[PDB]
RNA sequence: UACGGUGCUGAAGCAACAAAUGCCCUGCUUCCAGGAAAAGCCUCUAAGCAUCAGGUAACAUCAAAUCGUACCCCAAACCGA
RNA sequence: CGAAGGUGUGCUGUGAGGCAUGCUGGAGGUAUCAGAAGUGCGAAUGCUGACAUAAGUAACGAUAAAGCGGGUGAAAAGCCCGCUCGCCGGAAGACCAAGGGUUCCUGUCCAACGUUAAUCGGGGCAGGGUGAGUCGACCCCUAAGGCGAGGCCGAAAGGCGUAGUCGAUGGGAAACAGGUUAAUAUUCCUGUACUUGGUGUUACUGCGAAGGGGGGACGGAGAAGGCUAUGUUGGCCGGGCG
RNA sequence: UAAGGUGAUAUGAACCGUUAUAACCGGCGAUUUCCGAAUGGGGAAACCCAGUGUGUUUCGACACACUAUCAUUAACUGAAUCCAUAGGUUAAUGAGGCGAACCGGGGGAACUGAAACAUCUAAGUACCCCGAGGAAAAGAAAUCAACCGAGAUUCCCCCAGUAGCGGCGAGCGAACGGGGAGCAGCCCAGAGCCUGAAUCAGUGUGUGUGUUAGUGGAAGCGUCUGGAAAGGCGCGCGAUACAGGGUGACAGCCCCGUACACAAAAAUGCACAUGCUGUGAGCUCGAUGAGUAGGGCGGGACACGUGGUAUCCUGUCUGAAUAUGGGGGGACCAUCCUCCAAGGCUAAAUACUCCUGACUGACCGAUAGUGAACCAGUACCGUGAGGGAAAGGCGAAAAGAAC
C-alpha cells in the first residue's frame, strides 16, 4: 500500500525519443522519467492510479549524467531513472 | 526613501541632453534611470529569424545616472532637490525650494 | 599500567648519569605487587596491584579505610 | 614494462579510503589537516 | 493565502493539500510536454503546498 | 525500394568415419611431500508445546526488491607524460 | 589650452644628472626645504615571463603495400562506395574480468587536438542509447587476515586478544532457443521452461536448537575406456554446364 | 521598509506588485534528504541489512518511533556457593566529536655553539599526548626581612648582565630591595548556643543601557573650454555636516552619506532593584591535616653543573614531635627573629584572535600584496601523506560594429 502523495511525487515525466515511440507503438510500453528513489512497484502503483491503466510489468534503469563543459568550466548533468512500463493488452494511453 | 520614481517628470543636469526634460520610464536597481526621449543610442540590432525581428539601426533610450537628473518643480520653472517629511503618518516627498509637497 | 592503586605511584622519568656524567633518559618504576588483602568486614579477599609503600599505608590505616578512599576516587577493586 | 601503479579500486579504498582514515588516530589528523587546508577531495573516496 | 487557510480544520487542510499535489503533478506532466505555456504556475503551486504543510505543522503540535 | 534495407516465401535438413587438452572423472590406479573452513542440504533429539502451532501433501494465488548492464579491454579508451 | 608614462630633438652640468620642446598618451603630477627608506643591477650554472640560435635542419613512431574508378566537397594519397592487391588468423579474430567512465549510436562543425591534408575522428556542439526472479553484485557461509563488548597489558597515545563481528580469490536456488535496435539484450519480443519463499487450502499428524551426527570436503602424477564439441566424406536438396 | 521585484555568469520567457501579507532587511518559529562523533548491525563515507513496538491495508504492503558504547545512580534479577558477591535485564542523567592562538599537566629531540668533542649548550625549545577556560595557572606565609620592619597571587619598569653558576670554557644568570598596574579574602577538619543573619549560583519579574532592522538629516546658479564640467572666470549660500565614496575631467551646496537628533512587535548581553529555590552568617568552646616532616640511596627543579650546598619534588628503603611542639633564616651549631606544612576555594591587574563591527597606515598596488584581487587550495603533480600554479583593466555609456 503506497501513499497517494508519494505516488504523485514518483512520476517525473514522459520520455520522448525514437526508441520510446517504437516501444509505445509496438510493445505497448511507455517510457517514463521517474524519481531516482522510486522502486518498481511504486512506479507501477502510480501508473495505475494516475493514468488509470493496468500494468503488466515495469523494467527500470538508471541513466547516468553526461559530463559537459560550459566554456572553460566542467560540469556534470544529473543522473535520472528511466522506466519502461508495459501496459496490458488493449490498454490505450492518452 | 528614493527621491526619483517611475512616473516623475525630470530635467537633466549633465551630459549631451543637459537641460532637456522628460518623464522617467523606469528606474534600475543599479542606480540609473531610463527617461523618455533623453539619452538615445543608435544600436545596430542583429537580425534573428525567430521572434520576428528584422534587424536594423534602432534608436533606443540608454540609461542615465539618477544623480545626473533632477525632479522638476513646475511652479518655479526649475530643477529642485527633494526632501522627505511625515504628513498624516505617511512619508511624502517635497521640494526643498518652496517647501511644497510633490503631488 | 604500572600504577599503585593505593598511592597512585606511576613511573617517573630520570637520568642515568655515568661517571663521565653522560645523561641518558631512564624510568623509575614503583615496586608494585598484586596482593590479596583480607577484608574482615566483608569476609573476602580483595586483590590489589599496589606498591610496597601502599602496603605499609594499608597496614598503618586499615584496609577498609583504603578501600573507602579508593571508592571515593572512583576506582574499581 | 610493468610500471609501479597497477590500479585496483578496492585496494585503493582499503588503503587510503575515508573509513580507513577514520579508523585510526593518525588518519583522523590527516583528515583534519586536509580540511584545514581547504581540500575539495578530502579523501581518495570517489 | 495563509490567513485564509488558517481558518480551517485538519481534515479540510489535508484535502486541499492533496488537491494542490494533484495539480502540481498535472502541471509537471504538461510541462514535460509542449502544453504548459505558463511556467509561474508550477512555482505558485509548490509554494502553496509548502504553506499548507506549514499550517499543518502549526496545528499539530506547536 | 529514402539503394540503408523492409515485407512475403522457403528445399533438403540424413549417414558413416575421425575426434579433443572438453565431459563421465570431486571417478579409478598409484605416490608421499599426506592434501581449507563454514553455511546452505539431510538427519537426531532437548527445553518447550500439547490436540494449537509447527512439519509434508498437492492445489490456488501472490513474490522475487535494490544496484550493474552502453563502449574499450594484449589496447589509440587500462598502467607507461 | 593635455598629467604620469612612451618616443625623438635641442641645450646644459666635472659626474650621478638637469632643463625645454615635437609626436604619442588621455589623468594625474608636484617646487622648495625637511623626513623615512623594499633607493639605483651585467654578471650570482640567480628567479619569472618573452623572444632568438641551430633551421625551415633532424624527425613525422615497426619495411603488413598498395592501385584505379565513382561520390561528396571550396579543396580528396588519407573520408564513403566499388573492384583488384597485400597482412594477421592459438591473432593483428571473438567474449569477459580488472581498470577506464560516454570513448557507444545519430546529426552537425573543422579554429584547436590528430606528428601532413582532412569533407574524417576516440576532436567540438546537440540529441539518443544501458530494460533481468534464473547473468553479476547485493544476500547466506566461511579462509588468510582485520576490527573487537568485557578482559589482560601499557606514562599518555595505545598494544594483544575472548565472546563476537567483518573479510573471496573459495562453498551456497533457478533459462534455454529463435527474432529484433542506429546504438541493449540469457535483460525487449516469440515460443517453450525452471526456482524458493511466503499466504490460503484440503489431507494428515510429532514439531521444536545457540546443541548431537552425516554431508559439503577437497593433493600430485599416471593410465586408459566411454563420450561429445568439432571436422571430413558420402548421401540428399537447390543451383550450374563454363 | 517599500514602488519596484522573481540571487549571479545572463539575457530572455512566464509572471507578481505599486499604500500595502510584491520584493528586500531584522527578531521568533517551521522544514531541515544522505554521509559524518554517527549512535540499531555492517561497510570500500554519502551505501547494505535488520529487530521490536504502535497504527493503518484497496491485505500487495505502508507509515513512524525506538534499538550504540562507557560512566554514574536506581529498580528487578542472579552463579560456582548457604547467605552474599560477581554477572545479567531494564530505567534515568551525563559524556563522546570539531575547533586559530593563548593556558596547565604527561613525555621530549637533534642540528647548532663550545671555532674538534664527551660535561655543558641548543632547550624543557621543536614535536607528540591528556585536560580546561574565556582566560588559564597561582594565591592568602610553616613568606621575606634583619633585631628595623613588611604583609596572598599575577603582570610591567629597576635592582643587574650585578651576586653567583660554569671542561670557572662556550655560555647560563638570580634574589634582596625600590617604583608601578591591580588589590579580597574565605571555608572544612565539630560540636554547643542562637535560627534563615552576609555571600554565591540557577531562575522568574522590574528598571536602565546596549546589540540584532531602521527614520529624518543643511546649502548653487550663470558663463568659457570641452565628447562630457565636478575644471576656469563671475557672483552666492550651508556648516555641531569641508569624514569618505560615486556621478561623462577635480563637487561642502547632484547622489549616497557625514555632524546632529530620533527608532524595536520580538529576542537577547551587562549592571543594579526584587521574588523563589538551595547555601548557610554572627557568638562560645575547642580542635589545628603521619607513613607526613625529617633521614639513607638514585634522579630531577631551584641562576646554582655536588660542590663547603642551604631550599623544593620523589622512584626506593625508612621514619618523628605533634605548640611545653614544629618549619625557616643558603653547610653546621648556639642565640634571637619569624612563620605554622602534611585539606580545600578565591575576582582584578596578565596571555591570545578561527571570528564580528568600526577606524587608521611616510604598508603593497598584479613577478608586489595572502599561495589565491580572476569560481585557488582550483587546475595539475603524487599510491599516499603531501605539493601546488598561471591568470586583473574596452568604453562615460555596449552605443559590442545593422547593411
Amino acid at each position: 500500500m503506497i501513499r497517494e502523495e508519494r505516488l504523485l511525487k514518483v512520476l517525473r515525466a514522459p520520455h520522448v525519443s525514437e526508441k520510446a515511440s517504437t516501444a509505445m507503438e509496438k510493445s505497448n510500453t511507455i517510457v517514463l522519467k521517474v524519481a531516482k528513489d522510486a522502486t518498481k512497484a511504486e512506479i507501477k502503483a502510480a501508473v495505475q492510479k494516475l493514468f488509470e491503466v493496468e500494468v503488466e510489468v515495469v523494467n527500470t534503469l538508471v541513466v547516468k549524467g553526461k559530463v559537459k563543459r560550459h566554456g572553460q568550466r566542467i560540469g556534470r548533468r544529473s543522473d535520472w531513472k528511466k522506466a519502461y512500463v508495459t501496459l496490458k493488452e488493449g490498454q490505450n494511453l492518452d | 526613501a528614493a527621491k526619483i520614481r517611475r512616473d516623475d517628470e525630470v530635467i537633466v543636469l549633465t551630459g549631451k541632453d543637459k537641460g532637456k526634460r522628460g518623464k522617467v520610464k523606469n528606474v534600475l536597481s543599479s542606480g540609473k534611470v531610463i527617461v523618455e526621449g533623453i539619452n538615445l543610442v543608435k544600436k545596430h540590432q542583429k537580425p534573428v529569424p525567430a521572434l520576428n525581428q528584422p534587424g536594423g539601426i534602432v534608436e533606443k533610450e540608454a540609461a542615465i545616472q539618477v544623480s545626473n537628473v533632477a525632479i522638476f518643480n513646475a511652479a518655479t520653472g526649475k530643477a529642485d532637490r527633494v526632501g522627505f517629511r511625515f504628513e498624516d503618518g505617511k512619508k511624502v516627498r517635497f521640494f526643498k525650494s518652496n517647501s511644497e509637497t510633490i503631488k | 599500567s604500572r600504577v599503585c592503586q593505593v598511592t597512585g605511584k606511576r613511573p617517573v622519568t630520570g637520568n642515568n648519569r655515568s661517571h663521565a656524567l653522560n645523561a641518558t633518559k631512564r624510568r623509575f618504576l614503583p615496586n608494585l605487587h598484586s596482593h590479596r588483602f583480607w577484608v574482615e568486614s566483608e569476609k573476602r579477599f580483595v586483590t590489589l596491584r599496589v606498591s610496597a609503600k601502599g602496603m605499609r599505608v594499608i597496614d598503618k590505616k586499615g584496609i577498609d579505610t583504603v578501600l573507602a578512599e579508593l571508592r571515593a576516587r572512583g576506582e574499581k577493586y | 614494462m610493468k610500471r609501479t601503479f597497477q590500479p585496483s579500486v578496492l585496494k585503493r579504498n582499503r588503503s587510503h579510503g575515508f573509513r580507513a582514515r577514520m579508523a585510526t588516530k593518525n588518519g583522523r589528523q590527516v583528515l583534519a589537516r586536509r580540511r584545514a587546508k581547504g581540500r575539495a577531495r578530502l579523501t581518495v573516496s570517489k | 493565502k495563509a490567513k485564509e487557510l488558517r481558518e480551517k480544520s485538519v481534515e479540510e487542510l489535508n484535502t486541499e493539500l492533496l488537491n494542490l499535489l494533484r495539480e502540481q503533478f498535472n502541471l509537471r506532466m504538461q510541462a514535460a510536454s509542449g502544453q504548459l505555456q505558463q511556467s509561474h504556475l508550477l512555482k505558485q503551486v509548490r509554494r502553496d503546498v509548502a504553506r499548507v504543510k506549514t499550517l499543518l505543522n502549526e496545528k499539530a503540535g506547536a
